[PDB]
């Protein structure tokens, strides 16, 4: 079910597949939309999840480059799909940007995004 | 202005 | 890039990583324990075009838990810089997440940090 | 205050706190289960002068989870912002430490998200 | 064990007092070490650990604010003391800042420090 | 944990 | 875990 | 930032 397109509440698109060895693969379209706004996703997830009702465990990363543009950054999603009804994948985030020594610091900012089918407004 | 939030 | 090659932490574990020439990082991750049942497949992404500044080299990647000999139900992503030079070093957190009920999604993510070098 | 009174999560629980015109949080943490043995005590602080344009008030507090009736050998610590208006929210990140043994540590830190109302 | 004076890896002093009733209070001195670099810090610990070996859960604040300067930030440290030879405090913190809701979802840095009794 | 209990 | 594991 | 000035 991972398999997809998916947006988080900020209106960006997460356009995956989820491969049979437990690879993820794909696009990450930041709400603006357009060809800059597109990056490359690679990632993993539990290829055999228990069956006891638990969600399956994923992560993924996207470098912060494109032809178009360069924020010297990566940012790494973890989380875990949870089937069903109105399925939805919850994650945190850890965003890192290229520093130098002395301001590794203000290098990493962590956050929470929930992914759902739906788009909303 | 980061490309994830924009 | 600086990155291609076999890192260790202070815990003993192993990654041996390849830089792609498009920003792709590919490799194996392993376990204290070094046997084949503690090898599992990374993937990431890294900069493949930092600033010169002397700023570090930002890069991500994940580890799902699960090869052919075990499955521990969970995956976990480091996100990091690379910094170069004769004491090159990778500084990271990372976040891991284990599949759980929702009852129990409170207790599904543990953080916390390490930091790889090229020697033992 | 905007922050002084009563406020709630989604899961049950209730933060009763006080906001000091020097920048102190004081208060109660009740679980969801709203028994004697469900209160412990928070403190925290805040900006006690924050931007007036409609940036949110930077806050955080901890609470240690042990009370006269039950240990549980944790303390969390929330770090957040107050938004005021008609539909005021407190948003933090919290850090949940449990003590272990040096082997251990890794397990040691959940990370997660609440937010809190003025309703419930 | 827990009260008294600490330093991280970058400078900063940490001037900690606990009480019997699981209250932290004191000082936070930035690496500067002028008098518009001490903060208020109040927190609160496990007053009753575990005799097992495992260290003891704690966690303060502070809000960047004294009466020189005015950062619209506070920082929250999480973590727990390891005693005994070479005592040291180890933390994760989480640094938010206050901003407007079209910001917000960059308002937290996260980090780590190590406090010990030796500068 | 208490923070989660019900 | 196998991340911490011996 | 205080937290980390020099």
């Amino acid at each position: 079910g991972i398999t997809g397109t998916w947006y988080n509440q900020l209106g960006s698109t997460f356009i995956v597949t989820a491969g049979a060895d437990g690879a993820l693969t794909g696009t990450y379209v930041t709400a603006r939309g357009n060809a800059e706004s597109r990056y490359v996703l690679t990632g993993r997830y539990d290829s055999a999840p228990a069956t006891d009702g638990s969600g399956t465990a994923l992560g993924w990363t996207v470098a912060w480059k494109n032809n178009y543009r360069n924020a010297h950054s990566a940012t790494t999603w973890s989380g875990q799909y949870v089937g069903g009804a109105e399925a939805r994948i919850n994650t945190q985030w850890l965003l890192t940007s290229g520093t130098t020594e002395a301001n590794a610091w203000k290098s990493t900012l962590v956050g929470h995004d929930t992914f759902t089918k739906v788009k909303p407004s | 202005s980061h490309p994830q939030f924009e």
